[PDB]
């Protein structure tokens, strides 16, 4: 129980799956945004050349 | 043709600038998402204990 | 100890640092590979156009 | 002129037929490195235990 206090995270199951969903969709959204930025940059290089 | 070339140069500059902004954004998000996954693991451990 | 062996991880600090460093290096190398793919794709587009 | 450009196109086709494979391999490696980081986290947890 002292270890539970040390970690301090409230860590509820509802909160658990919710958090994992949030962060995973966040990862994938990040990756997609990075891809889109790269695509646009490539377009810009095309135009310049 | 000179005027069109100058205009395209302008447009290119604008787009390149905004895309640099988006790249910085994506990197910051990457850091955020690293932290996010760490948090997920913490929560799972709290579940089990 | 039974829990240790059920997870089965050797849990030696030295191996921990070594494994983590190796995986981080592989993360960075893979990021380099993705970047390289990006630049070469840029070249493909330039040449084709 | 006519004979030059076709050959150049074929060379570029080859280069793209390398880039796409590097890209797919890179994505798979990304998943693998995520799993590796998971193992790292397991070792981290095992330290305290």
């Amino acid at each position: 129980l002292q270890e539970m206090k040390d970690i301090g995270v409230q860590a509820d199951a509802n909160a658990e799956m919710r958090a994992r969903e949030r962060r995973d969709r966040l990862h994938e959204a990040l990756s997609v945004n990075r891809s889109r930025v790269n695509q646009l940059e490539k377009q810009i290089a095309f135009c310049e050349a | 043709s000179h005027k069109q070339l100058a205009t395209e140069q302008y447009r290119h500059v604008e787009m390149a600038r905004e895309l640099a902004e988006q790249s910085g954004a994506s990197s910051d998000l990457e850091t955020d998402h690293q932290a996010a996954s760490d948090h997920l693991n913490l929560v799972q451990t709290a579940m089990r204990q």
